[PDB]
RNA sequence: GCAGUCAAGCGUUCAUAGCGACAUUGCUUUUUGAUUCUUCGAUGUCGGCUCUUCCUAUCAUACCGAAGCAGAAUUCGGUAAGCGUUGGAUUGUUCACCCACUAAUAGGGAACGUGAGCUGGGUUUAGACCGUCGUGAGACAGGUUAGUUUUACCCUACUGAU
RNA sequence: AAUGGAUUAACGAGAUUCCCACUGUCCCUAUCUA
């Protein structure tokens, strides 16, 4: 052909990077996922899956997320209470702060 | 897909578990529901039912066998009342099958009192001969004997018994001295009103 | 509602507002974008003869010397030499964001506001000389 | 000609009287009409202060918006607060019963949670909700001092 | 279109094909007349039979001349399988004995609505409507015959393997009872019965298998015995082109 | 002729004759069964209606599209005192 | 590489958003789609169910990176505090108001170097290098003005979409310090951004990515412990067809 | 719903009815379009088919490049000027009428989208908020 | 109905004399009515007519009546009445066929606007006929009668109906009336084609033009008909110039 | 349709004095899907806005049946009228035919439903023009334009009210 | 072809077609006064 080839060519000649830096860039992969078992699909001991979580009690529609119960606090005893979110007037998002 | 797939999936597989006997019992009640669908059936449905179970009966037995009427004038003419105000009852059109000839070319509108309409021209019509069976669609020439009037010789109207002269040159008949025959008296034998097809004996 | 005010204040016929018209004048870049636009077939001076004040096209350069000597333009002249009126003043007003709006009205007064008026100074230094 | 505002053809000619299905002019309102599958949100006491706070807003608050209903004073007793609208006008009287069968749909067994209950006022474009809150916005008045 | 044909819907036998259409006419349209009527209603009504009967033929005929995949100008291979198996000249007659069929149709249903306006009568109109009905069931009983042969190779036109012969395949091509059958059934998902007869695949055989993320499809012969080298079997004849068309190993 | 373009019908015929009614308090048709294990209850009771109001609610729906979000919607409030027993009736079924 | 999909929809990066250190899932329906993730990234890192003013569409509303989450303008503080509560302290999570509220659309980013929509602000475009702290660059790929949508990355490499030139490439591939391959996802989509999400160490796109499709991302993204992406040059027989 | 469009759609106030002229909102080049049916409408009597935001509608084109003119092809409605509602407490309203021009498959013509694009057109089609530089 | 007066008055003439555009006669006359007229009416004369020949110069038309003489007589003729060319002559054409006939209905058999009922008006010599440059004029034949022998019919206009032939020339030959086009700035091109640099710039005289999409805002702004709000109106001057192609108001023709 | 052919039956008893169902053959413009661009005198007035009801000969939706019915889709066929059958483009126009949506754009009746509901668009006076025929008054093969029928308070019916 | 024909500026409570502006004619009805 060679007047299509180069269309081609647009996706296999790759890009370099020319280096440009004295600052070095590593990726990260955090330990916890490197020490993490892979998934097994049919096994006696694996892990619950949410999906499967959600099938023992309704459906796929009827069950019901706690959207809580699952994020970090200091003191898991109020992990389920409720923001007042106004007084009188004047929101409270607005009003509090640090100290 | 991938050619055929189903007679392939009853040998490695079966048909079913009853299907044998399901089949089975099936003609047992076709037995009672031949005569069920002839009782019931109300309304046509039981017209074409019996047209096609006599049908049967006539199929199964070959194989035991193996081992002019009088035309008023106040049809043919139609009123037509011209004008703004339609009052004038003068002229008349001819509503029944007319040859027209071959070089026609129409009398103006003003002069003309009879009217032949341009549907109603047949200028070919199926030839039956007698003799040797075959049907010839051959094109009519001229029109020579009309019944019921001599006056509808000269418009031509087509209806029954009229003996038109049709020509006869695919045939190719061999008279005496062998010149050659080209044309005939044919007799039609329908109204053209019923069907647009002409049909004319060829007399022998 | 009325009659008067549904003909020229619908949403179809609404004009352009106070608050852009503030920021086109604000820096000497937009000035010369739309003193100087590209001519486009569907704008009633062909895409030339625009006041920057009233967002509004003029049909010939003869209606922009008898545009500017108006009452009608000496309105947005006046209408446009403070602060612009955004969401924050009227949030300012109940008690809430002061250091967002004081911060605002701080540079308006500093910076902001001498780079308008030096930029109002030059329209005129400019549609004279050329009309 | 003879209006605009009604069925033009009332009827053909057979059979001779008009029929009993042809919509004409009469009585508008004022029947009897049954309405189901209503749902309570709150069951308020009477004895109890700051009906109308919720578990979010924590402003004691009656569920009497200012100056009452219109047309309907204020409301110190036990209340329904029922979602919808129940035929029927202020001042009137109703008759709640229940439900007449098991109902089957989701909707039904869900449990609601109130976040916040109006009380602004209905005679007007009402924008305040406790008239604290208007002696708090505006400031003082002339009246006042 | 290309690389599948099973979209045609079906066809009837001219027995069932006439009943359908004289059946959908009496069903749908008003049935009911009157001597005591204006003659322009009664003339009317029965212009209204011949047209709609006229174009419910029709609209059967345009259903089998748009499905069949008009041999000429397919590809040089799908025309060339289709030549031995159906037959290319009773194939192209058939189909152009309808379309000759179709046309005789639209020349009755217009003359007999054209004629039928100078009805004068109700026992004139009434025989105008019976011919336009006898001379279309007579092109349909005429048409028996081809009706037939299409209905069997429409069964057969489904159940072809979809093949591209632009795309990359491969031929596995040798003697009856080798043991390419058992090739096919180890090297991709097939169901390729491997009976230990001499010819036991009587068409191609197709399935699909993967190297290098790329996708080969493997073609089937039935295997050849060449021994005139002029004339052969069609069963084998489908190898020759397999092998002569499809450009691939 | 054949009406030439079907519609449906303007009105519902089942809520006819449409005529004043025979008391302010309407009369209840029909009350839920018996079930005849269940503790003594009440079945119905009567109140007085008086004005609207908005109510914001975080639907808790599984399924739908406002699953765990925020929805304002009007709701309705009867005042209702507590209602004090003056009799007892009882009813022999018949075969009228 | 993970073939996935929402509800029966291809496209992954307008559903969902994926750092290093967290991820974000919609809502929608059934926890079909939020398990999925699970299966393949765990209990190590948040995976947290949220909304972006209410909507479904929260891979194209925020932009962010291991060190920090930037929000819109139409966030409520509700769906604000919900994400705090959720991640650890470590991620900076700052609500940024400006004209354009499309924060997926207009910010694409690795934990390092950034690109940004061109007419936006001179104002965030230090708020994104105090918060994500990374190096802003305006630019275009291609002449394509949103570059959150048509240009993937990760600190390993990026892909971009098949339109861009050769010249583009390597103007673009200096600034961002990684290899880029012109590439389809979802059967010839162009776009590449919202077609897929991509960590460090995973990448999932939806059912329509063909065999082809994977070979170029496990070797641009350098899935795998054993591919150094010059794999990509054996592959070029395929690609070749392709 | 029909074809593209993921999950359901609400009820909002139908701002164009049939023959109503929008402005176009991509860099596709067509500049007004002009409807000529709404897809998934009902049928009624005397009605009219009326678009609301987030509809795909047959739509041809009045002005723009010659290559665009006179064919019909779907078109989908990102701002309306009729008041809606919210579910959260507010009506609301825009500017003018506006459309992006589509496939039926939902995807988009061009590349770019000019103006904001509305909040439940935006949920309801995925191509578009690929698309869109501004929501609400 | 306007096929059934076609057939109508073919069945009632003797001679019909066809008219032909002398700007175009090739694309101009017909193409099922004369293989109609050898196949079931062959004594027939079936002549043409070249009309509308001093909007053509002179050795043009003279060169369409030679081209066409191996067939047909085909006269050369100019339908007006005060200043006619050709009238003593197809008045003495007449008077041969007559003399074979020793009355003779004689229709007027054509394609649309190009003036059958204009000639009419030049052979009786009075306004008989209703002559309008919108191409629907008549729905119905009228006898017309002069030499107490030849009667003058004219049928309307035939369009023959024919996919191609083309999409757009039908605008360019007077069939539709072009008020009635739903955009008619793409049919500009091709009037450019059509109508040369010279004979375009002598009428409207502006300047040069290139690229048929300013050309008409180059006359927009010099007819000064815009919308209101400083618009060229994109269609009222493209309808202008469709009419005075049509109309004959610039000069065009199909060079032989 | 005509002209044959074949023959279970019919003809006072009856093959062959003579009829003839069920089948079938005669061509009815060319055996290789090329096209046929053919609308051939509807002599006559209803059509449409609003609105209700009724048949089934069912276009959709309920449930079955049968087919090379792998699925997906799609056809034939039965029981069934509960419910639903549209928005536009050219002539007074129904007649005749497209464009798009839709689950589907099914067929009919009730004085070819419906003028003391509307419409006067068209149907039918007197004014006027052009064309044909007539010496003429005038009529038309015909075309165009302009143009008065206007209760209800009566008994019944129906929707409401004592 | 003074049974008068072709042409044409201006003028018209004359006959017909379209384009901008515009709007309850319409989608689809609501309300106020005498
Ligand atoms: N300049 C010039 N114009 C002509 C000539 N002939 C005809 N025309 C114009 O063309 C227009 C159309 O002529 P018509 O008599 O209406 O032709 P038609 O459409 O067949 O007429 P009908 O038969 O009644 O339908 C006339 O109005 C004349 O103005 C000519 O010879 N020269
Ligand atoms: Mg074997
Ligand atoms: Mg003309």
């Amino acid at each position: 052909s060679q007047s299509r080839i180069n269309n081609v060519l647009n996706k296999i000649h790759v890009a370099q990077p020319q280096a440009r830096d004295d600052v070095k860039r590593t990726p990260f992969i955090p330990e916890s996922v490197k020490n993490l078992k892979k998934y097994d699909p049919e096994d006696p001991n694996r892990r619950k899956l949410a999906r499967d979580i959600e099938a023992e009690n309704g459906g796929a529609g009827v069950f019901n997320v706690n959207l809580k119960d699952k994020y970090l606090l200091e003191d898991d005893e109020w992990k389920n209470d409720i923001m007042p979110e106004i007084l009188d007037g004047k929101n409270v998002y607005d009003f509090l702060d640090p100290e | 897909p991938q050619n055929d797939y189903i007679e392939r999936h009853i040998k490695q597989h079966g048909k079913r578990l009853d299907h044998e006997e399901r089949k089975r019992k099936r003609e047992a009640r076709e037995s009672h529901k031949i005569s069920e669908r002839a009782q019931k059936l109300t309304g046509w449905k039981g017209k074409q039912f019996a047209k096609k179970r006599y049908a049967e009966k006539v199929s199964m037995r070959k194989k035991i066998k193996a081992h002019v009427r009088g035309i008023s004038e106040e049809e043919m003419f139609k009123v037509i009342k011209t004008g703004k105000s339609r009052s004038k009852s003068w002229k008349r059109m001819i509503t029944k099958h007319t040859f027209v000839g071959e070089g026609f070319t129409r009398r103006p509108v003003k002069m003309e009192r009879i009217i032949r309409p341009s549907a109603l021209r047949q200028k070919k019509a199926n030839v039956t001969h007698p003799e040797l069976g075959v049907t010839v669609f051959l094109p009519i020439l001229a029109v020579k004997k009309n019944p019921q009037s001599p006056m509808y010789t000269q418009l031509g109207v087509l209806t029954k018994g009229t003996i038109i002269e049709v020509n006869v040159s695919e045939l190719g008949m061999v008279t005496a001295g062998g010149k050659v025959v080209w044309g005939k008296y044919a007799q039609v034998t329908n109204e053209p009103d019923r069907d647009g097809c002409v049909n004319a004996v060829l007399l022998v | 509602m009325g009659r008067y005010s549904v003909k020229r204040y619908k949403t179809k016929r609404r004009t352009r507002d106070l608050d852009l018209i503030y920021n086109d004048l604000s820096t000497k870049e937009s000035v010369q974008k739309l003193l100087n636009q590209p001519l486009d077939e569907t704008k009633p001076g062909l895409g030339q003869h625009y006041c920057i004040h009233c967002a509004k096209y003029m049909e010939t350069a003869i209606a922009l010397k008898t545009h500017l000597k108006g009452k009608v333009h000496k309105r947005r002249v006046k209408e446009l030499r403070g602060v612009p009126y955004t969401q924050e003043v009227s949030d300012a007003a109940a008690g809430y964001n002061l250091n967002k709006f004081l911060n605002r009205v701080q540079e308006i007064t500093q910076s902001v506001g001498p780079e308008k008026e030096s930029n109002e100074a030059l329209l005129k230094e400019h549609l004279d000389s050329t009309l | 000609h003879r209006g605009l505002r009604k069925v033009a053809c009332i009827g053909a000619w057979h059979p001779a009287h008009v029929m009993w299905s042809v919509a004409r002019a009469g009585q508008r309102g004022y029947h009897s009409r049954t309405s189901i599958n209503h749902k309570i949100y709150r069951v308020g006491k009477g004895d109890d202060e700051a009906n109308g706070a919720t578990s979010f807003d924590r402003t004691k608050k009656t569920i009497t918006p200012m100056g009452g209903f219109v047309h309907y004073g204020e409301i110190k007793n036990d209340f329904i607060m029922v979602k919808g609208c129940i035929p029927g006008n202020r001042k009137r009287i109703v008759t709640l019963r229940k439900s007449l069968y098991t109902n089957t749909s989701r909707k039904a067994l869900e449990e609601v949670s109130l976040k916040w209950i109006d009380t602004a006022s209905k005679f007007g474009k009402g924008r305040f909700q406790t008239p604290a809150e208007k002696h708090a916005f505006m400031g003082t008045l002339k009246k006042d001092l | 279109m290309q690389l599948s044909w099973k979209d045609i819907p079906t066809v009837a036998p001219a027995n069932d094909l006439l009943d359908i259409v004289l059946n959908r006419t009496q069903r749908k349209t008003p049935t009911v007349i009157r001597p005591g009527f204006k003659i322009t209603r009664i003339r009317a009504f029965y212009m209204r039979k011949v047209k709609y009967t006229g174009e419910g033929f029709v609209e059967k005929f345009e259903d089998i001349l748009k499905g069949f995949p008009n041999i000429n100008d397919v590809h040089p291979f799908h025309r060339d399988l289709m030549d031995t198996l159906y037959e290319k000249n009773h194939y192209k007659i058939s189909l152009a004995a309808i379309s000759r069929a179709k046309s005789l149709v639209e020349q009755v249903a217009r003359d007999y609505v054209r004629l039928l306006k100078f009805g004068q009568s109700l026992f004139q109109c009434k025989q105008l409507k019976r011919a336009a009905l006898g001379r279309m069931a007579t092109i349909v009983k005429k048409l028996r015959d081809p009706l037939a042969y299409l209905e069997q190779v429409r069964q057969h036109i489904g159940r072809l393997p979809s093949i591209d012969p632009n795309t990359r395949t491969l031929l596995i091509c040798g003697y009856p009872n080798v043991g390419k059958s058992s090739f096919l059934r180890c090297i991709t998902k097939s169901d390729v019965d491997v009976q230990p007869y001499a010819f036991t695949t009587k068409s191609l055989y197709v399935g699909h298998f993967d190297y290098k993320y790329l996708r080969f499809q493997a073609i089937d012969t039935p295997g050849i015995l060449d021994r005139p080298t002029e004339e052969m079997n069609n069963i084998e004849m489908q190898s020759i082109y397999a092998i002569a068309h499809l450009r691939s190993c | 002729s054949h009406r030439k373009y079907e519609a449906p019908r303007h009105g519902h015929l089942g809520f006819l004759p449409r005529k004043r009614a025979a008391s302010i308090r309407a009369r209840v048709k029909a009350f839920p069964k018996d079930d005849r294990s269940k503790p003594v209850a009440l079945t119905s009771f009567l109140g007085y209606k008086a004005g609207m109001t908005t109510i914001v609610r975080d639907l808790d729906r599984p399924g739908s599209k406002f699953h765990k979000r925020e929805v304002v919607e009007a709701v309705t409030v009867v005042d209702t005192p507590p209602v004090v027993v003056v009799g007892v009736v009882g009813y022999v079924e018949t075969p009228r | 590489a993970t073939r996935t999909q929402f509800e029966n929809s291809n496209e992954i990066g307008v559903f969902s958003k994926l750092t290093n250190t967290y991820c974000l899932v919609a809502v929608g329906g059934s926890e079909n789609f939020y398990s999925a993730f699970e299966a393949e990234l765990g209990d190590a890192i948040p995976i947290v169910h949220t909304t972006i003013a209410g909507t479904r569409i929260i891979g194209r509303m925020t932009a962010g990176n291991r060190r920090g989450l930037l929000v819109p303008t139409q966030t409520t503080d509700q769906e604000l505090q919900h994400l705090r509560n959720s991640l650890p302290d470590s991620v900076k999570i700052q609500r940024v108001e400006e004209r354009l509220s499309a924060l997926g659309n207009v910010i694409c980013c690795n934990d390092y170097v950034a690109l940004v929509h061109p007419d936006i602000d001179r104002e965030t475009e230090e708020l994104i290098s105090d918060v994500l702290g990374v190096e802003v660059f305006r630019q275009t790929i291609s002449g394509n003005i949103l570059v959150g949508s048509y240009c993937s990355l990760s600190n390993q490499g990026g892909l971009v979409h098949p339109q861009t030139s050769v010249q583009d490439q390597e103007e673009l591939s200096s600034l961002l310090q990684v290899p880029l391959v012109a590439g389809t996802v979802n059967r010839g989509s162009s776009v590449v951004g919202a077609g897929m999400v991509v960590n460090d160490y995973l990448a999932v796109t939806g059912l329509d990515t063909t065999a082809p499709e994977l070979s170029v991302i496990e070797s641009i993204f350098r899935l795998q412990d054993a591919q150094p992406e010059s794999i990509s040059g054996n592959l070029r027989d395929t690609l070749i067809e392709t | 719903s029909g074809n593209g469009a993921q999950g359901t759609k609400f009820r909002i106030s139908l701002g164009l009815p049939v023959g109503a002229i929008m402005n176009c909102a991509d860099n596709s080049g067509a500049r007004n379009l002009y409807i000529i049916a709404v897809k998934g409408s009902g049928s009624r009597l005397n009605r009219l088919p009326a678009a609301s935001l987030g509809d795909m509608v047959m739509a041809t084109v009045k002005k723009g490049k010659p290559e665009l003119r006179k064919k019909v092809m779907p078109a989908i409605v990102v701002r309306q000027a009729k008041s809606w509602r919210r579910r959260d407490g507010v009506f609301l309203y825009f500017e003018d009428n506006a459309g992006v021009i589509a496939n039926p498959k939902g995807e988009m013509k061009g590349s770019a989208i000019t103006g904001p694009v509305g909040k439940e057109c935006a949920d309801l089609w995925p191509r578009v908020a690929s698309n869109s530089g501004v929501v609400v | 109905r306007i096929w059934n007066e076609l057939y109508k008055v073919i069945d009632s003439s003797d001679v019909v004399i066809h008219v032909l555009d002398a700007r175009d006669p090739l694309g101009t006359r017909c193409k099922s009515v004369e293989e109609y007229m050898k196949k079931e009416t062959p004594h027939k004369h079936l002549i043409y007519v070249l009309n509308k020949c001093d909007l053509v110069p002179t050795w043009v038309a003279a060169a369409w009546v030679k081209h066409l003489s191996k067939e047909r007589p085909t006269l050369a003729f100019h339908a007006s009445i005060t200043n006619s060319f050709g009238k003593g002559s197809l008045i003495q054409l007449l008077r041969q066929f007559s003399q074979l006939h020793t009355q003779i209905s004689v229709g007027f058999i054509g394609y649309p606007n190009t003036g059958k009922s204009s000639i009419i008006n030049t052979l009786r010599k009075k306004k008989v006929c209703q002559v309008a440059p919108i191409p629907g004029e008549t729905k119905v034949w009228q006898y017309i009668t002069l030499m107490k022998r030849i009667f003058l019919i004219d049928c309307p206009g035939i369009v023959p109906p024919s996919s191609k032939d083309s999409e757009e020339d039908i605008l360019f030959r007077g069939v539709v009336r072009v008020e009635h086009v739903t955009h008619p700035e793409q049919y500009i091109p091709g009037v450019l084609k059509r109508c040369q640099v010279k004979h375009l710039e002598r009428t409207y005289e502006i300047s040069g033009w290139k690229d048929a999409t300013e050309f008409i805002e180059i006359l927009a702004r010099k007819q000064g008909r815009l919308l209101k709000g400083g618009e060229p109106d994109e269609s009222g001057v493209s309808k202008q110039i469709l009419n005075d192609f049509n109309r004959g108001k610039i000069p065009w023709f199909v060079l032989p």
